[PDB]
């Protein structure tokens, strides 16, 4: 069921320090 | 199969907030855990889930317009969802006015 | 110098302090700061808090379980919660892209290597590849 | 002159590739075509 | 090998491992070995110590000798001995060679048979080709490179063909909550997963191999 | 030994390369290319597929099969041309003879 | 009597083992292995199966058949290679002759 | 040196084998993969 | 023992010069975000109109580009980077283009960030990089990019 | 006429030593309850990150392990037993490991429980068991295990 | 042998037991015997009293 | 055997209530009766 009557912000996920699309050599 | 046809989604479990009034049995209007809703939530868990039949059913009433509709989802194995669990799909954006 | 920062280098020291039970502060990128903690009692597992302010009669921290990743710890900066300083009132933060001019009137870019001040509050800055100090005006904050 | 030989590989390794999201923009575009067979009813035979 | 398999990655299905270079070398060494017999050749350069019998009819024919392994890049020694002592060692300028066929013949200037009378030392193999689209008779033709490659690919496809889906699974379909996924592979009860490519590689080798035996020609021995 | 490139259109001297050897080598090259390209049209080893999600469905049947590869038709037509092309060209050089 | 192991890469003396006898024996070994492994992919003697429970359904069709076993394709390709491999190697030793 | 012979069996007998239940735990894990073909729509052809 | 420096394809920002080039008839190449890279052209002759082609290569005797009439938008030009088709090419898709700030390790084991002022190439096709404040030209592997 | 005693793969309990070994780069093997046994490693070079492989065997010239980046969790290490990959091996999957309390029949027909202090092996690969208070080494068949 | 079967693993479906090296060696010994008959050869070094 | 298992939730003034239909199929020779009771130890259900 969709959330219209009551809205809460997106959850606070813990981020990772790994850069996305990271070159490796 | 599920990982293939599914979409990345954040799964956060639901649990009644301690802030509920012990006598009336109804929640505080504002607190950090739950913003007026009587149900709080745990930290999210990254998950892939399949979704179908998504509907933006609109009811026009004297109180105003209201968005409510059915969407049918199918999980992975070993996952035991509970009533009033919450999901959010960052990828998909919805227009509103 | 300024005593507003004391980052931890080795993850081994971080784990040692976690065994001692002392709280940690873990920064994020374009995101809220985090506090991390080891649960007490029989079962040992990591716990996190989105709150930052000191505990008091009017303010209590909230702790929940989370599968914290070692990647975050090793990559992101870490401090002891009790000894962390909220802000150092300087125009430019440490490790920030800046622009300057060399001794031969040649323009060059760099990042801030050190943040310093005198006893009168005047702030001096040292850039990478430049031993001399630079005024706040002489620097320029490069746009991302 | 010299013989043509395969030689060594050049592709570097990449880790943690993120998905591409189509960017919202009010600007105009052009819809990349495909030219191929078309299916239609035999309206004459429908009249019949 | 990978280049000819451009767009195909040979990988374990249950873990992310690709097969290493060592396996390719091991296969390639067996591919070049199989070719070395399939056309009776010695292909890599190597030094040979060869003893040969005395046959009168060939000996009177300018001391004709057919080396066991060909081509002959060069000849170092050619001597006649009786009991290990060299009875007669010929001048270098006298003897002459036919590299491709390996014929060794002697042109002197100013019972009917016996065993192991003469002693021959020579280097058998082919040098890497120096210039494109061309080769000397003593030089590796481009076809052997491709032929050995195609032999190797016959092995690699035999391995890879099992890793397409599952293990011996021809047809499949999953139907979950109205979702449906369905696959039908090249695998079949009477044909293997890569057998389409293997058949095409046979058709390729047959054209290549027959055309190359014409370059070396048929063998002959008098009797 | 060898052949010079053809100077004038549609013509060649005996010491000059006929255009078909150019084409023949091209067709031998294309045999290898199609032996490569035939594998990459859809995944690998996939003959038939059909997928149905949320009221939209698609079905595709490739030229791939257990008995023949996806490009086998192109290769087999290339052979049909090469055989004609090669048999005809052998008549330009002729058979080989040696006395004995 | 016998053969020494090969000392140098891609080469062998007449007194030295050619690498293919190593490979040939491997391929004869694999014939037995595939004759074993072909039985165990799904149960035993099962060619086709499909199972539907509570709105989830699955269908699988194995290479097993009444006419040919599940690994028969691998075995039959092994034979095709062994025959070529063995016929070519016999030319290294040659035919046997005895006077009478 | 010695010939390689099968010899005797070694598996002991087991009686009353109980089922395995996946244990509930809040700890993280890693989802064991399978690398194989993927099915997708021809979105370009859908546009057509 | 090297090859002279190679110019990067300068993006064009001012709309006025873009329109002037178009009126002159010189080809333009537009990097659309959503649906790839396209060519834009003004029709020759009296019947003036804009044309588009996805025959995305340099014109050649064996490869002649086909042009379809299209109503190209001003906003498309403004929001999307545009290049002259005489310049933009596969010749050098350098990982670190000119004026890009890159991180390089100095001999004193101190990482510094500098802006690439000049780039050239050698016999092997390598990418020699010139950084402000230093004379020695670095290589591809030594350098690193910092984003955001 | 025997082979010397074989060491058991000591599980590691302290997280600090685990992290120290990981920082040193020594491989770790994690027995996940739900989804089997996996290897854990720290990436070499400057770009430090944890990697996982399910190429679950000792590294060999013909069998090279492939490493995938993964965000290994502290809780996973704590709750799951971890072993050094240099030790944990198929060599000896002994039914009654060291320090295990097992039930053994004594010569007086009285069953006693003792803890295995030492284990060794012989030519046939048997498992000789040493029990506290006795010198004679028992065999596999004689002993018995008591659980819960 | 396993290398040639790369990506295929054989187990007893009733247990977790894959076939050990004993079977492979046994098979390989009879395979090298079979090849030794397939060409009239001696294929391992062996002294003969003839 | 069990099918169609449903955790139907009704939210009312008295409170939330869990009730739903599950369809089962027995073995032969077994004669079940009205309001018989079954329990499945293997399957666990979350509640809050
Ligand atoms: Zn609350």
């Amino acid at each position: 069921k969709r959330e219209d009557v009551i809205v809460l912000q997106d959850p606070y996920k813990v981020n990772d320090g790994i850069e996305e699309d990271l070159e490796i050599q | 199969f599920i990982n293939d046809r599914g979409i990345k989604v954040l799964w956060e479990e639901a649990y009644f907030c301690p802030c509920l009034n012990p006598d009336t049995g109804h929640p505080r209007v504002d607190c950090p855990r739950c913003h007026g809703k009587g149900i709080a939530y745990l930290p999210p868990k990254e998950t892939i889930m399949a979704i179908q039949s998504q509907e933006k059913g609109t009811n026009q009433l004297d109180i105003g317009i209201l968005d409510t509709g059915t969407a049918i989802g199918t999980t992975q194995l070993e996952k035991r969802i509970s009533y009033r669990d919450r999901f959010t799909v960052p990828e998909v954006l919805m227009p509103q006015q | 110098p300024i005593q507003d920062a004391k980052p931890i280098d080795d993850i081994v020291d971080i784990m040692t302090y976690l065994k001692n039970g002392k709280v940690l502060r873990v920064k994020q990128d374009n995101q809220g700061d985090i506090l991390v903690r080891m649960s007490p009692g029989k079962h040992k597992f990591t716990e996190v808090s989105r709150d930052l302010d000191k505990e008091s009669f009017y303010y209590k921290r909230h702790w929940v379980l989370y599968n914290v990743s070692v990647n975050s710890l090793i990559t992101f900066d870490v401090y002891l919660d009790e000894e962390y300083s909220e802000t150092t009132k300087v125009k430019y933060p440490k490790d920030t892209i800046v622009e300057y001019t060399r001794e031969d009137q040649e323009k060059d870019v760099a990042m801030i290597k050190e943040i310093l001040t005198d006893n009168n509050g005047n702030y001096f800055y040292a850039l990478i590849g430049e031993t001399m100090l630079f005024d706040e005006n002489k620097l320029n904050k490069v746009k991302d | 002159e010299k013989p043509y030989m395969i030689g060594a590989n050049s592709n570097p390794n990449v880790i943690n590739k993120s998905t591409t999201y189509t960017t919202t923009t009010q600007a105009d575009e052009q819809d990349k075509p495909k030219y191929t067979t078309r299916l239609e009813f035999d309206t004459i035979d429908m009249i019949r | 090998v990978k280049a000819y398999m451009f767009g195909i990655v040979v990988q374990n299905p249950d873990t992310g491992q690709p097969m290493g270079d060592e396996f390719y070398n091991h296969i390639l060494e067996r591919a070049v070995g199989k070719a070395e017999r399939a056309l009776d050749i010695s292909i890599l350069p190597d030094t040979q110590h060869e003893m040969r019998d005395y046959h009168e009819t060939e000996f009177n024919s300018y001391m004709f000798v057919h080396a066991y392994r060909k081509p002959i890049l060069q000849v170092e020694n050619l001597q006649l001995q009786f009991n290990g002592r060299p009875i007669y060692k010929y001048p270098a300028n006298w003897w002459k060679v036919e590299h491709l066929a390996g014929h060794v013949q002697l042109f002197p200037t100013a019972a009917t048979f016996a065993p192991q009378m003469i002693r021959l030392e020579y280097v058998s193999g082919m040098l890497p080709r120096k210039k494109a689209g061309r080769n000397k008779p003593w030089e590796m033709p481009p076809e052997l490179e491709q032929l050995v490659i195609k032999y190797a690919l016959k092995e690699i496809y035999q391995v890879w063909g099992n890793l397409i889906i599952g293990a011996g699974i021809a047809n499949k379909t999953l139907e979950v909550d109205g979702i449906t996924e369905t696959i039908g592979t090249t695998q079949s009860a009477m044909y293997g997963g890569a057998s389409a490519q293997i058949l095409q590689i046979n058709e390729d080798i047959k054209e290549l191999l027959d055309g190359l035996r014409a370059y070396f020609g048929y063998n002959m021995i008098g009797l």
